[PDB]
Order: structure tokens, then sequence, then C-alpha cells
RNA sequence: CGGUAGGGGAGCGUUCCGUGUUAGGGAGAAACGCGUGCGUGAGCCGCGUUGGACGAAGCGGAAGCGAGAAUGUCGGCUUG
RNA sequence: GGCCAGUGAGACGAUGGGGGAUAAGCUUCAUCGUCGAGAGGGAAACAGCCCGGAUCACCAGCUAAGGCCCCUAAAUGACC
RNA sequence: AGACAACCUGGCGAACUGAAACAUCUUAGUAGCCAGAGGAAAAGAAAGCAAAAGCGAUUCCCGUAGUAGCGGCGAGCGAAAUGGGAGCAGCCUAAACCGUGAAAACGGGGUUGUGGGAGAGCAAUACAAGCGUCGUGCUGCUAGGCGAAUCAGUGGAGUGCGGAACCCUAGAUGGUGAAAGUCCAGUAGCCGAAAGCAUCACUAGCUUAUGCUCUGACCCGAGUAGCAUGGGGCACGUGGAAUCCCGUGUGAAUCAGCAAGGACCACCUUGCAAGGCUAAAUACUCCUGGGUGACCGAUAGCGAAGUAGUACCGUGAGGGAAGGGUGAAAAGAACCCCCAUCGGGGAGUGAAAUAGAACAUGAAACCGUAAGCUCUCAAGCAGUGGGAGGGGGACCAGACCCUGACCGCGUGCCUGUUGAAGAAUGAGCCGGCGACUCAUAGGCAGUGGCUUGGUUAAGGGAACCCACCGGAGCCGUAGCGA
């Protein structure tokens, strides 16, 4: 019948790291990139986990993808 | 057992609610919906992901790097076998290992690609006993401990790339030793 | 495990053709057995129940009457769902559903029923049927004398289906032949007598084995 | 699949052959049956718990008037100084019924909290 | 051990189905009306100079499953 | 943490203030009490004030707030 | 020629909607309109996929897969290849060449792809298969035929109950005063067609036809492909935009070639466009013939159980109802009285006449009549607690039921608010109809089945469900990085 569908607005940010939490890319890094700092430039460069209101949300928003909790 | 003396276990089918039946059934009147509301109103409702007006989730985070730039994502070309997987097996001293040795075994159950990704041998776990394996390519860590073991290692060519006859003559231009 | 008796038209007590069964644990088999039997005749059914929805019947797809100036409710179909003229809402839908029950849970729900069913005097066996001249009255007679009534719904299965007990035996209302290419668990589950025989209760033992 | 009932007439006739002596339409129209059934039980509740309660002020203002016959400034309260000096455990408000199926007792009774 | 919005647990009832060509039933079933009975209650059980052929319980399942509201709606009958 | 809801109109009273005219049962905040979602008693009646937190029964008793001439239960109580 | 419910093809072809606005997009090439046509239609026999390994026309299902992608990279849209099944079937034509005619044609030849055909020469004969008015053949259908086995007692009637017997190749069904294996029609089984239709098997007969060597010359579908533009559609919204088809304009090569393999070039691989035709699997019901139903039972089920698309409304397009059940058998009331009828009472039929034609069970609102208690100095959401007086049957006679002198207390119910007796909303009343439901997926919880990891989908099956196959696929086994 109707499969669901996986929201490619969000699939293209977000990611499964084998364990099972959904990990992210920060912002604000292709844009004003001399006014900020280099210690800003490589805090904002590395990928964490999404905080557990919006690991919550988008875990119906994306269902194919595996992730626990 | 008759058919008359049948009867499930507590707890294996609950019963579904019933909503707009009563308030001491629990959910009668707004049937559990508040008063008000897209909540309340019967439709479609609300797209899961949006934030009310606020720029959404998804579209205040940047895109993952290659799937930014649509470039085809990162895929296996291989099936990892670890020599864990070896050992727990019944492969006794004297067997092959191969693509239908590992599938008729029961420790590869390969099915949506039986076509492209041969299989390859890693390096965790040990391997005490010497086997005649005949499989694709191998790690330095699995050939180190395949080697340390004293077994028959034979890498498989599988496939011959078509190279072009002035793209073969320039590179048998190379053998210069 | 436990005997039973291979009897015939005499009726003597010779070998023993044992009944070892894959059994359901304690505790665990009526709802293993009820689950089978539910799924059993829950697929047994059929859609076969229709409604007409708002959509579809030949009622006005009209404003009856303006939406204000009148004191009256603000009904803007005849084939309102309100109204008793046609029209319902959340109906039967002719559903031809698919309810898949596990195939080694349903081999264990027939081996648990039959396991079951010897061991409290309900399964007499017998072995063999050579019927010339199919007339109902060696069947029910040969019925009788192994002990079972005519009425009291027993159920019996042969191997091969050798036409002249098909040709003796479907008229009876209480009983109706089976096959291994038509054993259900429903019908066996009346579970009143039933009996084997020795390719029965050996390809019986042949499949559902330890 | 149609499911055209009578439990709703049995339900509804329960109520109403409760609704019997309401005077009018509360006794016969169903719409107002239901909460004549409503408005009877909780005034159950509350009358039961002032039945308690004025039952209570009944035997108070009983003995009240049985004691005030004496004439001389003897009142409730003076009956109870010496009904519980004199130790007499919780005759619980009876004597305002001895007081009146037993006259000679409850004089009997006073006499005695006076010596 | 008060409770609105709300959440969880446990149950009653209805029509159909398996047992079921069930027990029972022109020696009166369902209905309709009745109770000095029993339940926390939804309800059960019992009685009927009414009615005239169906249909329980138990163990289970499935719903067009439960009414006092929608200027609801369809018939009947009031008020003035 | 997992699953899964509502709510996001508050109101008055005390204190701390701003707006006002130190006017509003006015408006906005900060801590608290009640109502909301709280029955009962006192307040004549009367959401927010005081006592007080209702599982149920009793034709039981003792009390808090508050009262003891009559309506309406208890002192036409005592002494300044 | 006209008609045809739905499916199918071809053309014109939206908009409300979703994006929380809206124009790109979606809804949607859907609805609608027109045309055509058949029981199926379209498509269909590689100028094809694929990737150095291979498949062999088209269609449909499961799957890959909600993957690769596409997209104000928003809303959304979404393949294909590998794999597993249903069903299988391939054939005619143009050109080069000979012959007749001023061409245009005609008759032979040839229609193929790890190339053929034409031209020249050598051999060689019959195996197999295709098509078919015609009539003998077969089964099936459109009429039908035979077809087993019991009485008696019971309150109207027996099929139910109790007592005695039997059939079964028949115990499916419908009816018969009442429920049936033995009462009837039937059924199981055995039979049966003058005539027509259909199914495959014969037949006078037409046909398909063969192998080798040389020969790059001659041919292999031209205003066509391609290109510059304007686009459409392939999931792909002009993007690197390929494949496919069109509008204007330019405009090739024949096999030593041309096209495709996602701009394009080189090599290789694959195929041979610019010519046509084909059954099957496949989608649907205005229907037809069988079998079913955890489908309905007169507010339901078709709008329609009678005049049903009827009465009625509208100029018209069009809208659109409502009304079932006396009995088993009318046995439907002879006759007498009231009397102009309608009707009513006796009598008669019937088991029932309180089953009388408005006729089956008949509830509530509503209207009444009779019996018990009680109201005309009384303020009240009509109650409730206490209960004066009175009435009724009674047996655990103290109990139960009905009435209510008087006192205390009590601001209808829902909605929805900070707050509703509210003079905020709603309802004249009574009875019915009337609302978190269904399909498919993700996630979690609870109960199971296996853990020699688990499980099948499509599909096959004694008509369906189903035993048993069917390991395709899916999930977990390895992660990190773009």
């Amino acid at each position: 019948g109707y499969k669901m569908k996986t929201h490619k607005a969000s699939a293209k940010r977000f990611r499964v790291t084998g364990k099972g939490k959904i990990v992210r890319r920060r912002a604000g890094k292709q844009h004003l990139l001399a006014k900020k700092n280099t210690k800003r430039k490589n805090r904002l460069s590395k990928l964490i986990q999404v905080d557990r209101s919006d690991y919550d949300n988008v875990i119906g928003a994306l269902p194919y993808l595996k992730v626990n909790r | 057992f008759r058919l008359d003396n049948l009867g499930p276990q507590p707890g294996s089918r609950k019963k579904g609610k019933r909503k707009g039946r009563g308030h001491a059934a629990g959910q009668g009147g707004s049937c559990g919906f508040g008063m008000r509301g897209q909540k309340s109103r019967s439709g479609p409702g609300i797209m899961r992901g949006f934030e009310g007006g606020q720029m959404p989730l998804y579209r205040r985070i940047p895109k993952l790097r290659g799937i930014a730039g649509g470039m085809r994502a990162g895929l296996p070309k291989y099936v990892p076998i670890n020599l864990r997987d070896i050992e727990v097996a019944g492969f006794k001293e004297g067997e092959e290992v191969s693509l239908e040795s590992l599938k008729a075994k029961g420790i590869i159950n390969p099915s949506g690609r039986e076509r492209r990704l041969p299989l390859k041998i890693l390096g965790e776990g040990e391997l005490s006993t010497k086997l005649q394996i005949k499989a694709r390519a191998f790690s330095g860590s699995a050939k180190e401990k395949l080697e340390a073991a004293g077994c028959s290692v034979t890498v498989l060519p599988g496939r011959k790339k078509y190279i072009k006859e002035s793209v073969r003559k320039n590179l048998a231009r190379a053998d210069e030793y | 495990l436990i005997p039973l008796p291979i009897l015939n038209f005499s009726g003597e007590k010779v070998g023993e053709t044992f009944l070892n069964l894959k059994t359901a644990p304690p505790e665990k088999a009526r709802a293993v057995v009820h689950r089978g039997l539910i799924t059993h005749l829950q697929n047994k059914r059929r859609g076969t129940a229709s409604t007409l929805t708002r959509a579809e019947v030949r009622g006005g797809g009209r404003k009856p009457y303006p939406q204000k100036k009148t004191g009256r409710a603000r009904r803007g179909s005849q084939g309102s769902p309100l109204r008793p003229g046609g029209g319902v809402i959340f109906g039967p839908k002719p559903r031809d559903w698919t309810i898949k029950m596990n195939k080694k849970e349903r081999r264990l729900a027939l081996s648990t029923a039959i396991a079951s069913a010897v061991g409290n005097s309900f399964v007499v066996e017998e072995f063999a049927e050579n019927f010339e001249k199919p007339k109902t009255k060696d069947f029910i007679a040969a019925m009788q004398r192994w002990g079972l009534d005519p009425a009291e719904k027993s159920l019996f299965f042969l191997m091969d289906l050798v036409e002249n007990v098909e040709k003796s035996g479907r008229n009876i209302r209480t009983l109706k032949l089976l096959t291994p290419r038509s054993l259900n668990l429903f019908d066996v589950l009346n579970a009143e007598k039933l009996v084997f025989t020795e390719g029965t209760i050996q390809y019986l033992n042949q499949r559902y084995g330890v | 699949r149609v499911k055209r009932g009578y439990i709703a007439r049995r339900r509804r006739k329960k109520i109403r052959f409760f609704a019997s002596s309401f005077r009018g339409a509360h006794s016969r129209l169903t719409r107002t049956i239901a909460q004549q059934k409503i408005r009877a039980l909780v005034s159950a509740h509350r009358d039961r718990d002032r039945q308690k309660r004025d039952f209570r002020r009944l035997w108070i203002t009983r003995i009240n008037a049985a004691i005030r016959e004496r004439g001389v400034y003897y009142n409730y309260s003076k009956f109870i100084h010496d009904l519980y000096k004199r130790q007499l455990l919780l005759n619980r408000k009876i004597l305002a019924q001895i007081a009146i199926l037993n006259p000679n007792c409850i004089y009997m009774i006073y006499n005695e909290i006076i010596k």
C-alpha cells in the first residue's frame, strides 16, 4: 500500500552513527567567515549530537534510518 | 484442547479504547484532545517537523557534505567478515572458505547485493585453526593473523577493467624498471 | 511416551505406534493453539459487507437552502449522514486483508492439538480400508465396532484418499474425511474422538519428530 | 452491520421508575427524568449529612427545653458542667430521648447530677 | 483514597460468529412490563390472566457497539 | 531517559514596584495563599477573605474559624 | 451512420487544495468535455538494457525502495538495473536484381546483426511444422428423465418431544398449519439432443523451403537523423542534461557506415531508426449462470420490497419522496336490531374476533376514564431528610407500598469561560438515525514462535481459506570519512 516517504529536507541534514544517535553539522560556516574567530570557525566545524527535543521530533519525521531512543 | 476451553493469556490482547463514549470511560467528550486548536480539529493537522511559522529544525542546519554536493554517498564495496565469524563457525581443519561456503554455512546471508560486493576478511579476533581461503583481498592485520596461523591464503582477482589501447600503451611504456 | 492400540475390523491390541510430537510448553499452550485457531477462523473470513458513504449515493450534491436567514440548522446536503435518507460514516468497507501467522508457530499449534488429543482416551486407531460396493453400512458398522458414535462428531483422516471411503463417508454430517493435503486445525480440534492410520501416525511422527 | 438496539430503553426505564411522585414533567418527561434522578441523589447526600447535624441540633434544643423547666437558673451548659464533672462518660444526647419517654428517670438523672 | 484538561489499570452491556442442529423452548423463546433480590456500577437473576417461535450461559473473537444536547435529522404528538 | 498528553485567555487577596491621578473588580511584572480543579462551616445571600482538605455508612462524641435574646444550635453567664 | 455501465486509447484540459500566504511546484495530465473501439484496449519483436561479466519482444505482480535522485534542495515528487513468478509466438513489406509497360505500378527475390542481402559459380532433395468454407469426431451448453428409506400418542396444526424401524453413491436447499434423511419439489449417482453454438482432434488443399566459395564497388526505409532555436515528457522543475517526440529554419552517411552506452571526444561493447501486424498474462461491471456471506431487514439495504426515478417541484438542465407483515386456510361475518350510509352490538367461522379487514408483538411522548390519599392565607428548579393524618393488602403482624399537615436544606443540564442559577449558547417533547473508523507503512509497549539467526512476498493449491512448497527479498551481523 502506501509506504511512508523519507523526508528529504532533513535526510540531507541528519545522520546515524552506528550506535544509533542523530548527529548534525553546526550552522554559521558558509557566510562571513573573516568576521568570526578561528576558535569559532573550528567550534562551528564539528558534528555534534542533536538535543533531545529535536532528537524526538524528527525521529518520526524521518522513519527509515534505525535510531534507538 | 477443545474448541470451548481456549483463551488467550492476560496482557496478550488489550481492548482498543473507544473515544467519546462517556466520561467514566476515560476519553469522553472531547476524546482526549483538549478544547480547541489544530490538535482537536479533524484533518491532516500539522506537518511533523513544522515549528509554527518559525524556520524549522532542518532548514537552519547546513546539509551534509557529499549529500549537499549531490555526490554519491559512501557505500560498502565488500562483505566485512571478522575472524570471530570464522572461529565460532563449525569450519574444521580441512575446509575451503569462499562465497558459497560462508553462505551455505550460516555466517553471511547476502540478499540485496549477490553480484557486486564479494567478501573481505578483517583483523579483529584470532584464527587458530588453519584453513585454505581463496576469497577476495585482506587487510594488513588479517594477513598477519592468517599468515601467523600457517594457513593457505589466496587472493582472488575478481574483474579486469577495460583499459584503452593508448592508455594501455602509455602504461606499458612506463615499464622502465 | 504413551502407547495406543491399533484396531481393525476385529479389534485386537496389536502394535505400539508411539505418538511423539513437538508439544508447547506448559502455561504457554492454550495461547499458542488459541492464536493459531483464531487466525484459522479469522483467515477463513471474507469482506462480503458493504455500505454507501456520503460520496456514493444519488442524493443531492447541492446546497438545499442558503446559509442564513432561516431558523434551521446549516444542513448542506440531503444525502448527509445526519439525515436518514442515505450516507453513512465509518461503515464496513469490503476488506480482503492478510493476517499472516508464522509457519513454525502453526505447525506447533497442530502438534499441540494432536499432542493433547491423545492420552485422555480420545484416540483409537485403525489401519486399513478395502470397501468393494461402497454402501455406508459397513462404514457405520465399522464405525460402531471401533467404538465411535455416528452422532458424536468424530473426525478421521487417511493416506492417499481412496475413493470408496470418500464415497461412503461424505454423507454423514458429523465427520468429514481429511488427508495430509487438507489437514487443518479447526476441523481436528473438535477433539471428541479421532483416529489415525499407520501411514498417518508414522507420517505424523515423520514430520513432527522429537 | 446495522446495530439498532433496546438498551437505552432499559437504561432509561430504570431511571423512569425511580422518578415516581415528582409532580408533573419531572415524573414523565425523560430529558428531565435524568436530572431529577441526579438532583434527587445529591439531595439524599446533603440531607443525610445534615440529618446527622439536624438531629444533633434537635436533641440539643430538646434537652435544653427539658432542663429549663426547673425555673431556677440552670441552663443546658451547667447540665454539662456537672454532667462531666460527675463522671458520666458520653450519654450521647439520648437523655433527650428518655427525657420525654421517661421524664421521672430524667428527673432522677438531673436530681443525681445535683448531688 | 476531592478533582477540571488529561494519562493508566480493570469491567458491564449490545448484534453477529466458533462450540452450535448447544442447554432450554406452543407445558410459552425473543419482545414488552414488573421487583420487600443481588452488585462499586455499567448490569445480572427472578415473576408476569400481555405476546406467540426462537435461542441462553460458560470459554473466545469482530464491530455501522452504548445518546441529553450538534439553530442536529427523520416520523409521531403537544403548547399557544 | 522510553512511549505519550494537555496547557501556553487566568482571577482576586498580602507584600515589593512601574503605567494611572500611589483612581478603578485597572494594566504589567516578582514571592506567596485561594479559586481555577475544592466540597463543608463561618461570612444574611455571595469563586478568590478565615477555619478546613469530602472513600463510605451511624437518629455517634470532641473541636478550629465564628458565635451563646428570638427568628436559628448554644449564657437575658459572672465581674470591672 | 445510431446506441454502450465501467475499463482502454487519442485530443483539449482546469480550479478549490498542499506549500500553514503565493507566482516555480502540487492537486494533475486527475476530474470534466469530444471522438473512437474491443471483450479487452494500448504497447510489443531491440538503431534495447548492461559493463568487460552477461540477458534476449511486450504486458502484469512481489521486490530493489521510499534507494539513486529531482525540487522556492520548500511542499513534495520518485525511478531504473540485478533477482523471483504469470504467460509465452513470432511474422509480413520497401531497396539493390530479372521480366511487361511512357511513368505509376505489377509478378519472382530478399528481408538480417560478435552483419546480411543482391551479382557469379558449385551441389541437393525430402524430414519436420504453419494456414484452412466443407463434413463426418469428441466433450460441454441451451428442454429434461429415472432416482433409496416410517408409523403412532400430544393441549388448532408436529417437521419438535417420548416409543418403535429404515435409507445413505442421497444429512445441499426451498416449501409443507410447526423446526424434515425417510411428505413434496429435489439432491448424490446414472442417463438423454432432432437444431444451434463452443472446445480441441481429421480432411480435398494451400505452404514455409536447403548448404558452400569468390566478391569492401550494388542495396539495407531522406527532407529523415543531426545542428541553431522554442518547448514537451521521461522521477529528472534547463540544470553538466543525455535518451524519446514535435513548431520554424538549415540539413547527412550506407556496413571501410550510422545510432546508443546521461554534455562531449578517442577506443571497445551493443544494436540496425526514419515501413506495418500480432494471442496470452492484464483492468472493470449495465450484466448472465452457479456458490457464498461474524452483509441489511422497511429511518436498513439499490433513490426505489406497491404507481420508483413514480407522484410532486422546475420553462429547462435537473432535484426527488413516502406507504411491508389478519389467519394455517377468507374459512372476510348467514340471519336479527339501531339505521340514509359509515359504523356498532348479538349470532356464526376460527385455536385466538380483546387476528375484523385502519386487521401480526404495540413501547414512549399525547389524549382520556375509574379507584385510594390530598390541595382553595398560598411564594415554589417542585426535590430530599424527618413525618402528622389516612388508605391497601398482608406474615416473619415492628415489616412493605401509595398520599402528604409542617419544618430545615437545596441558584436546571450541557457547552465554555478568570468567573454561568445566570437575563451567555443549545434543546417543544417522545422514539429511531447520528461522530477518532478503514487500508498500508514507521516507532514503542504487551503476549507469543524459533535462536542449528528470524521470516516470507508474488505465485502454485480438493471453487475460497488452507497442508506443503516457493530463500526472491528484508532485518540484525562493522565501523569512520564528503
